[PDB]
C-alpha cells in the first residue's frame, strides 16, 4: 500500500489505518465555495456554522461514543426490533391488553398513547438538526436519533391498535385527549412552540437534554412502576425498547453536551440562558401527566435527575 | 372493520401529526408558499413504499453484514489485484470526488425538505430518502477505501470536490438545488435525478464494475437496487401529486423539468466520457445508453404526463443529437487539461478505437479519429500535448465551452448576453435559457477560472494551485496514465 | 426571476473590480479545436492591441501546426459577434474591448487539420 | 438494473445431486444433505458391535427402498439452523434479562417457588435423556438428511435444558441452591419416580427408529403440550404467570418440530405396511408408559383431563400415518 | 454464594446428568471397560470451553452470514478465473475426495462418542465438536461447488472416496478410528489429528489458498478459526484427563500415541505433495511445515507430557528424516499412475525445480531432478511415462510401499510377516509394528488391488474400473496436466 | 492383540481362495524406482518360472532403459528376503512360489539410472 487511509483522515488522526466510524463521518461534508445563496434564508450560506449562537473551533470535536456509521446504528436496531417484535406477538396472541380492564385500557390511551404525539415533534427537530449542523460528527447522530422517533411513536402506535383489534378507534380516542384534554395542552404548547425554533443547537439541548432528559425518566421509568400498581405491567414489555433506547442515548448526548459546554465560558453562558428559560417549560408540561398518574414527587425526582445530569457540563437547573 | 394495510401505515405515521393550536401553521412551515406551487389537499399523497422503521432496520442490517462481509474479504484478498487494468480506476478518481460527494449533500438536503412539507406523509419518505443517501454516502467512503490505499487521486474527494476546476460542474449542480426551495428540489433531485436520468448515472458505472472485475462497486450496487426502487417511486409520486394538486402548477413545474433535464444533461456530460473511454472493458456506449434510458424509457413517462398538460423538455433533440459527440468532445477536453485533475487519461489503443468507429458510425472517423492520430504523433516525438491555457466556462454549468452546434459539430455553440451592464457567457441556449430566467441566481457563480484569476485560490502560477490548493500531487495524481506511479504500480502487481 | 423569502439581490462574482486592475478577455480561434474552448486570459486593458496579439495570443495557440503560419491582426475579427477592426498600437480599452468582452478571430487558408477544424 | 457478464459453466451441480434430482442446479440444502457419506467398502468391523458394520441400515428393523425419501420441510442445513436458532435465542436471552433485573421470579412467595423447582425444573434432566438419544440416533442413522435432523434436535434438547436450568438459578439468584432442590426431586419424589425410570429404559433401547419414535413423537408430543400449553395456563392460576416469557421458546421450537417429526413418520409409514406393523407394535408398547409417566405431573398441577387431551391430541396426529392409540 | 464462571457452566451441563436407579450405568454406557482405560473420576474433566447453545447459536450464525455472502460474491463475480493457475484446483480435487469426507466421518465418530462417555462434560465437548464437523462438511461442498462447475474432477466425491485406489488411504485411516473404543478414537481424532498434527493439515490448504487467489477456501479457512481453536483444546484436555486419571492408562496411551503419530503421519503424506507441487505459488516447503509444526511445536508439547511418564511417540526419527523426500517420492508415484486418479499430474517449471533445490538443497538434485530430466525427454519424445502395473500396498496405511530406508533413499523400507499361515506387507516398521499388535483388525482390510483382481471393482481392464467403477471420466478427469480439458479451459479464460 | 465387546476374529479378506484359483505375486527390482513400488501381479501358480520372467516380468519392466538389456532368469534372486534359486521349467507352485511372496530379483552391473538408482 501507497498510503494507509484518506488525506482529510490522516490531518486529523495521523497516516495510519482507520477505523470504519472514522472514514464514514469525519470532513466528508463540503465546506466552502458555495456558488449561490439560499433563496429561503437571508442571513446563511449553504453549510453554514453561524445558523447557531453556539462557537466552536472544531464541531468535530463532538464524536459519537457508540461510534455509529450507518451499518453500525440498523445493526443495533436490527438486533433490538428482533426482541420488541416477538414482545408484541406474545402480547398479541395471549390477548394481554385486551383482557386488561376498561379503566386501565383508558388510562393507557390517555397517559401513555398520546406521547407518539411527542415522538413526532422529536423527529421533525432532529430532521431540522440533520439539515442545519455543519459536521458530520453532529448531523447523523440527529438523523439516527430522529428516525429512532419515528419508530417509538410507531410501538406507542401499536399498543393502541392491540387495544382496539386493528381498528384504529384507540388510535381516534387517543389523539382526541392529546387535542382537546386540558392535561395534555402545556405539552401540546410546548412541543408547538419547539417546532419554531430557529438556533439548532438551542433545538437540540431542548428536545434531547432538557424534554427527554425529564420525560423519559418520568414515563418509562416512575410511571412504569406505577402501572404495575394498576393492573398493566404487561405494557413493561412493549416499552422495554424505550428504556434500553434512552439508556444508550444519554452516551452520545452527553458527550456532545460535554464537547460544546467544555469549549468556553461564553458558550456555557449560552447553554444556562437556554436552560433557565426552557428548563421550566418541560417541567410545567409534564406536571399534569404525572400529576394524573405517579404523582409530583415523581416528576420532582426526574426534574433532580436532570439537575446532576447538567452538572456533567458545568451547567445547573433548579 | 380491521384496517387494510394501507390504511393501517397511515395510521402509523401520518396520524401522529396534528394541526397546530399554539403556533402558526405558516411559522412552523414557512417554506412551501414562496416557490408559487398550491397544494389543495396533502391527504391525496400517496405512499411511495410503506415500511415501518422495524422493518427498514430490519432489512437494511441484513444487506449491511452481507455488503461489509464481502468488502472485508475483498480487502484481505487484495481484490484489486483482479481488475481489468489500472486504467480502469480513473472511473473511481471521479467518482470519489465528483458523485459520492453528491450522495452526502442529498443527504443534508433530502433531511432538510423532510422538515419543510406540512404533508406527514411526505415527510417520512424525504426522511427515508435522507437516510438512505447517507448510507450510500458511507458505504461508498468503505468501498473505495481500499482502492485509495493502492492507487493515487483518491485521498482528498472531498477537499477537491469544493476547489477543484472540474468538479464544480456537480457541485454547482447540487448548490443549484440545495438553494431552491422544497419543491423545486424535489422536481430537480427526486423526480429528473432519481427517475428520469437515474439508469444514466447508475447503470454505467455498476455494470462497468462488474465487467472489469470490480467486486466492491459492484456489491454497492447490488446492494442499492432495493433503495434506488424506492427512490424512484418517489420521484413518480412527487411529480402526480404536484401536477394534480393545481393547474396552476402545471406551467412552473414545466420550466423546472426543462431547467434541470438541461442541467443533469450537462451534469451526465461527465458519465458519457467515462464508459466511452475510462473502462477497458466497454458496457455499451454513451450514444446506446442514452437512446435506451432516456429516448425510449423517457419518452413512455414524457407520454404518460401529457395528460397534465406537460410536454417533453425543451432542446432534448440537442441532447439526442449530442449523444454522438459528447464523449469525444469531453475526453479530449480532459486529455489537455489533466496536469490539472486527480485522475490520468491516455490515448485510447487501437482496439477501442475499432469499437469507437462501430458504436459512432457517422462521427467518430470523421471528427475524432484524426484527433488522436495527431495527440500519437505529437506523444511518440516527446511533445504529449497539454495546454496551458485557461479555458472560458460557461456561467451556468461551469464546464469549459467545449460544445458544438447541432447543425454543426466544429462550430462552438457558444452563446452571450449583456445583463445590466456585465456580459455573461454559456455553452449552449439551453443554459442561456436558465441564466436568463434567475439572472440574480447565476451571477453568484463561483467560476474556478474566475476564481484562480482573482487570486481566490492560494496561487497565481497553476502549479501552486494544483499542488497547494487543490492537493493535487504533481507527478503522482495528474498527467497522462502512461508513466504514472499507477501504470509502474499495476505492471509490478501484473 | 428567482422566487424567495426575501430581496434576492446580490453583487455579480467576476464584477471588474475584483481583478486587481486587469480584465477577463476570451479569444475563441474557430476550426481549431484543438484548444477545447475558447481562452480565458487576464490582461491589461492598457496594453496594445498588438501586444496582446504577440505576447499572449501567440504563445497561447503555438502548439497548433496553424499558428506559426498565421498573421492574427490582419485575420477577421468580431468582438462580441460584431465585425471588428483592430488598432494594432491602440490600446484595449479605447477600442472597446471592455472586462469579459470574447473576440473572435478566423485566419483564411487556415482551417484546421483533418478537414475536422482541429 | 446492473448489466452482468457471466460465464458458460461445464456442469451445473455434483454428480450424485445430478443422479438423484437432474443436471440443474441444486438447493444449498441439496448439496449439503444427500449421499455425501460413506456407504460402502468399510475396511474394519467395529470392536464395539459383533452384529452390524460401520453405517449399517440394518441398526433399524424398519426398512426403506431409500432412506434419503425422509427429507426435511424446513430445509434446515448447518447454516439455516444456526441461523434460525440466532434468532429464537435473541428474543430468549432478552426475556431472561428482563425477568431478571425486575425479580419476577425471586419476588414470587416461598411456596410458588417450590412447585417451579417440583414441576417444571426437573424436565431439564428429561431433556439431558433427550440429547442423549438424539445423538445415539445421529451417530446410527446412515442417510445425512436423517442424522443431521437428530444432532438439531438433540443441541436444541440442550438448549431447552439450559433455559430451564437459569429459571432456576434466577430463582436462587445466581448459587446453584434451586438447582440442588430440584435434583433432590427428580431422584427421590415419588411424583419423577415413573418418568425418570421411563426415561432411563429409552437409554437401553438398541433399535433407533424405534428410539426415534418412542423419544421425538410419543413422550415429546404428549409432553410438551401438556407442560407449555396445559400447565402453562395453569401457572396464571398459581400466580406464576410470568414464566411463559421464559418458556415461549419451547412452545415456538416444539412448533416448529412437528414439520420435520411428522414428514418423517409420513415417508417411513407410508413406505410398507411391515414398517407400519412394526411401528403399532413399538407405540403399544411405549404410548402408555410415556402416558403413566406424565400422570402424577398432570396429576399436581392442571389434573388428569389436560393429560387425556394431550393423549387425544397425540392419537389424532397417528391417526394420520395410519397408526392407533388409545386417545380420543 | 455466587457461582463463578467455571461453577455455573457446570450447572448448565453437567449437573443435568443423574447417578441411574432403574438401570444400570454400564447397560447405559457400555462402551467405556473393553479398551482398559480406567476413569477415576469423571469430576475431574476441565471444561476445555465454556459455551453455552445461547452463545454457540448467536456466535457461529454470525461467522455463517458473513461465509455465505462471500461465496455468493465470489460466485457472481466468477471468482475461480483469479487463482494463479488451473493446476491449483488439481489441490481441491484431492480436497473434496480425500478431505472433506472425513469431515463427514467425524461427524458421525464424535456423535456417537457423545453419547458413549459416562461424564456429561465429555458429552457436551464431543457433541459440540460433532456439530463443528457437520459444519465443514455442508460449508466445504458449498466453497467447492463453484469450482465443480469449472473443472474436472470434483463431481463424485463421496463415490470415489469409497472405491479409488488412493483414497483408501484417507478412508481407512478413518475407519479404523471409528471402529476402535472411544478412548482410542478420542486419542486418535482429537489428540493426534486435532491438535499434534493439525497445522500439517489446515496451514498448507488454507495459506496455499491464500497464496494463490483462491478467495472461497480462503473464506473457509478464516471461518473454521475458532472451531479449531476449541478442537485443539479438547484435544490438550483429552490426553491430560486420561494420563492424570489412572497410571495403568500410561502404556495404553504411549501405545496410541505411537500407533495414530504413525497413521496420521502416513495420511499427511498426501498433502507433502500438495504443498510442494500442486501450489503454482509456494507457501513453504513440506521440509519446512515439519520443521516448524511437528519437530518444533510437537516437540515442545512432548516435553511438557514427559511429567507423565510419556515419551515421543516411536519411529519420529524416521519421520524427521523422511521429509526431505516424501513429496518427491509421492509426487513421482501420482505421476506415474494418474491415468487412475481423479486429477492430473505433470513436470514441474524450471523455476519450481530451483525452489526445490533450494528447499532441498541434500536430496533433490542428487535423487529427484533426474528424474524429471528423463520423464520430460521420454514425454517430449511422444512417450510419456505410465506405470500400467498395479502396486504392492501397505496391509496398514493402504499406501503403494513407494518409501525408502532411513539413510538409504534408494532402497524401499518394505517388511513382511506371516500371521496364521497368511502373508502381509508393510511400506515400514511403524506400520509392521502397528499390525502385529492388532493382525485380527488389519486382516479385513478392503485392499482396492487386492479387490480390483478378485473380480470386485465391477471390470477386469482397468479401462472398465476407472470408467465404470470409479467414475472418473478418462480424457476429463485423469492423465497429464498437458493437453487435458482443464488447461485448454483455463487457457481460454 | 484387538480388545473389543465380543470374540472378534474374521476371516483374511486376502485368502488365496478368494482369487478363482489364482494367486498374488509381488515382484520387487532393486534400484529401478522408475517403478515406484514392488509389482503386485496376479498369476497361474501353475506356470513355469521361465514363462513368468518371459510373459509377466518382461513386459512389466519395458519401459526402463535397463529392461532390454536385463537378463531376469540368471539374475540374483530373494524369495520372502531368503536366497532363491529359480528353476525355469517348474511351476511356482511347486517351487514354493505361494500366494502373496514377494520375489527380489537384483541384476547387478544394472542399477538404474543418474547414480540415483531410477
Ligand atoms: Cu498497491
Ligand atoms: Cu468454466
Ligand atoms: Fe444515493
Ligand atoms: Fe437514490
Ligand atoms: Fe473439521
Ligand atoms: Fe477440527
Ligand atoms: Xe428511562
Ligand atoms: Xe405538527
Ligand atoms: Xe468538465
Ligand atoms: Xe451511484
Ligand atoms: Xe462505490
Ligand atoms: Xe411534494
Ligand atoms: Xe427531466
Ligand atoms: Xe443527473
Ligand atoms: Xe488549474
Ligand atoms: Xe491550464
Ligand atoms: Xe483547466
Ligand atoms: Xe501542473
Ligand atoms: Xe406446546
Ligand atoms: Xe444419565
Ligand atoms: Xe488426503
Ligand atoms: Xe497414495
Ligand atoms: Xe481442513
Ligand atoms: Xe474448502
Ligand atoms: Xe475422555
Ligand atoms: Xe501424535
Ligand atoms: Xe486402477
Ligand atoms: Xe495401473
Ligand atoms: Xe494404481
Ligand atoms: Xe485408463
Ligand atoms: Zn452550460
Ligand atoms: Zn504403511
Amino acid at each position: 500500500p501507497i498510503r494507509h487511509t484518506y488525506g482529510h483522515i490522516a490531518r486529523r488522526f495521523g497516516d495510519k489505518p482507520a477505523t470504519r466510524y472514522q472514514e464514514a463521518s469525519y470532513d466528508i461534508e463540503a465546506k466552502t465555495n458555495f456558488h449561490y445563496r439560499p433563496q429561503w434564508d437571508s442571513e446563511h450560506t449553504l453549510n453554514d456554522p453561524t445558523r447557531t449562537a453556539i462557537r466552536m473551533e472544531d464541531w468535530c470535536a463532538v464524536s459519537d461514543p457508540r461510534q455509529f456509521y450507518y451499518g453500525a446504528y440498523v445493526g443495533n436496531r436490527a438486533k433490538m426490533q428482533e426482541s420488541a417484535e416477538t414482545s408484541f406477538g406474545f402480547c398479541e396472541k395471549r390477548n394481554l391488553l385486551t383482557r386488561l380492564s376498561e379503566e386501565t385500557q383508558k388510562q393507557l390511551l390517555r397517559l401513555l398513547v398520546p406521547l407518539r404525539h411527542v415522538e413526532l415533534g422529536a423527529n421533525m427537530n432532529n430532521a431540522k438538526i440533520a439539515g442545519d449542523a455543519t459536521a458530520t460528527t453532529v448531523s447523523q447522530m440527529h438523523i439516527y436519533t430522529g428516525m429512532d422517533r419515528l419508530g417509538i411513536g410507531q410501538y406507542l402506535s401499536r399498543i393502541a391498535l392491540m387495544i382496539d383489534g386493528s381498528t384504529g378507534a384507540a388510535l381516534d380516542e387517543s389523539k382526541a385527549y392529546w387535542m382537546d384534554d386540558e392535561m395534555w395542552q402545556p405539552m401540546r404548547k410546548l412541543v408547538e412552540d419547539t417546532l419554531v425554533v430557529d438556533d439548532w443547537f438551542e433545538l437540540t439541548l431542548v428536545q434531547n437534554i432538557l424534554i427527554d432528559g425529564m420525560m423519559y425518566p418520568l414515563v418509562y421509568d416512575k410511571m412504569d412502576q406505577w402501572f404495575e400498581s394498576q393492573g398493566a405491567e404487561d405494557v413493561s414489555m412493549l416499552t422495554e425498547f424505550m428504556r434500553d433506547w434512552y439508556k444508550e442515548s444519554l452516551r452520545w448526548t452527553n458527550a456532545m453536551m460535554k464537547a460544546v459546554a467544555g469549549e468556553s465560558e461564553t458558550n456555557r453562558e449560552l447553554l444556562q440562558k437556554w436552560i433557565d428559560h426552557w428548563e421550566p417549560q418541560a417541567y410545567e408540561a409534564l406536571k399534569p401527566l404525572a400529576e394524573a398518574s405517579v404523582g409530583i414527587d415523581g416528576l420532582n425526582e426526574a426534574r433532580a435527575e436532570l439537575s446532576a445530569r447538567l452538572k456533567k457540563f458545568e451547567l445547573q437547573s433548579r | 372493520k380491521k384496517l387494510n394495510l394501507k390504511d393501517k401505515y397511515q395510521y402509523l405515521t401520518r396520524d401522529m401529526a396534528w394541526e397546530p393550536t399554539y403556533q402558526d401553521k405558516k411559522d412552523i412551515f414557512p417554506e412551501e408558499d414562496f416557490e408559487g406551487i398550491k397544494i389543495t389537499d396533502w391527504s391525496q399523497w400517496e405512499d411511495p413504499f410503506r415500511l415501518t422503521m422495524d422493518a427498514y432496520w430490519k432489512y437494511q442490517a441484513e444487506k449491511e453484514k452481507k455488503l461489509y462481509a464481502i468488502f472485508d474479504a475483498f480487502a484481505q484478498n487484495n481484490g484489486h489485484q483482479n481488475i481489468s487494468d489500472a486504467r480502469y480506476v480513473n472511473a473511481l478518481k471521479l467518482f470519489i470526488s465528483g458523485i459520492s460527494p453528491l450522495e452526502h449533500a442529498a443527504f443534508q438536503g433530502y433531511s432538510k425538505v423532510g422538515r419543510q412539507f406540512s404533508g406527514a406523509g411526505a415527510r417520512v419518505a424525504c426522511q427515508m430518502q435522507a437516510i438512505d443517501e447517507l448510507r450510500h454516502s458511507q458505504t461508498q467512503q468503505h468501498a473505495m477505501s481500499h482502492y485509495n490505499k493502492h492507487f493515487n487521486g483518491l485521498h482528498d474527494g472531498p477537499h477537491m470536490h469544493d476547489r477543484v476546476w472540474y468538479l464544480s460542474v456537480p457541485k454547482s449542480f447540487f448548490d443549484d438545488a440545495r438553494s431552491a426551495g422544497p419543491f423545486e428540489f424535489l422536481t430537480a433531485i427526486s423526480f429528473s435525478f432519481e427517475y428520469v436520468l437515474t439508469n444514466l448515472l447508475f447503470v454505467p458505472f455498476m455494470s462497468g464494475a462488474a465487467y472489469n472485475g470490480d467486486m466492491a462497486t459492484v456489491t454497492f450496487g447490488f446492494s442499492a437496487q432495493s433503495d434506488e426502487a424506492r427512490h424512484m417511486t418517489l420521484g413518480l409520486e412527487v411529480i402526480k401529486f404536484i401536477l394534480e394538486q393545481h393547474e396552476d402548477n402545471v406551467p412552473i413545474v414545466q420550466r423546472w423539468i426543462d431547467k434541470w433535464f438541461w442541467r443533469g444533461f450537462r451534469l451526465l456530460s461527465l458519465v458519457s466520457m467515462m464508459m466511452d473511454y475510462m473502462l477497458p472493458n466497454k458496457v455499451m456506449s454513451w450514444s446506446e445508453a442514452w437512446e435506451v434510458y432516456y429516448e425510449q424509457n423517457g419518452g413512455a413517462l414524457f407520454k404518460d404526463l401529457e395528460r397534465y398538460g406537460i410536454r417533453p423538455p425543451k432542446y432534448q433533440d440537442v441532447a439526442n443529437d449530442a449523444k454522438h459527440h459528447l464523449s469525444h468532445q469531453l475526453w479530449t477536453t480532459f486529455y489537455q487539461y489533466c496536469q490539472a485533475t486527480n485522475f490520468h487519461t491516455w490515448i485510447p489503443e487501437k482496439e477501442e478505437m475499432d469499437w469507437m468507429s462501430e458504436k459512432y458510425p457517422d462521427t467518430f472517423d470523421k471528427y475524432y479519429r484524426p484527433r488522436y492520430e495527431y495527440l500519437a504523433k505529437e506523444a511518440a516525438a516527446g511533445r504529449r500535448f497539454y495546454n496551458n491555457t485557461l479555458p472560458q466556462l460557461c456561467q451556468v454549468c461551469q464546464i469549459p465551452t467545449i460544445f458544438t452546434e447541432k447543425d454543426a459539430p466544429t462550430m462552438l455553440s457558444h452563446r452571450q448576453i449583456e445583463h445590466e451592464g456585465e456580459r455573461y457567457h454559456f455553452c449552449s441556449d439551453g443554459c442561456c435559457d436558465i441564466f436568463k430566467h434567475e439572472p440574480e441566481k447565476y451571477i453568484q457563480a463561483w467560476l474556478p477560472v474566475h476564481q484562480i484569476y482573482q487570486g481566490n485560490c492560494e496561487g497565481g502560477d497553476l502549479e501552486t494551485v494544483v499542488q497547494k490548493y487543490y492537493h493535487i500531487n504533481i507527478g503522482e495524481d495528474n498527467f497522462d496514465y502512461v508513466g504514472s506511479p499507477d501504470q509502474k504500480h499495476w505492471l509490478s502487481i501484473k | 426571476s428567482v422566487n424567495a423569502l426575501y430581496d434576492y439581490k446580490f453583487e455579480p462574482k467576476d464584477k471588474v473590480e475584483n481583478f486587481h486592475g486587469m480584465q477577463l478577455l476570451y479569444v475563441y480561434w474557430p476550426d481549431h479545436l484543438l484548444f477545447c474552448a475558447p481562452f480565458a486570459l487576464l490582461v491589461q486593458p492598457g496594453m496594445t492591441f498588438s501586444a496582446l496579439v504577440d505576447e499572449i495570443l501567440k504563445p497561447a495557440t503555438a502548439a497548433h501546426p496553424d499558428s506559426a503560419k498565421a498573421d492574427f491582426l490582419n485575420a477577421e475579427w468580431l468582438l462580441n459577434d460584431e465585425p471588428f477592426t483592430p488598432k494594432a498600437d491602440a490600446s484595449l480599452k479605447e477600442q472597446g474591448i471592455d472586462h469579459k468582452s470574447m473576440l473572435t478571430v478566423t485566419t483564411p487558408g487556415l482551417k484546421g487539420m483533418a478537414n475536422a477544424g482541429y
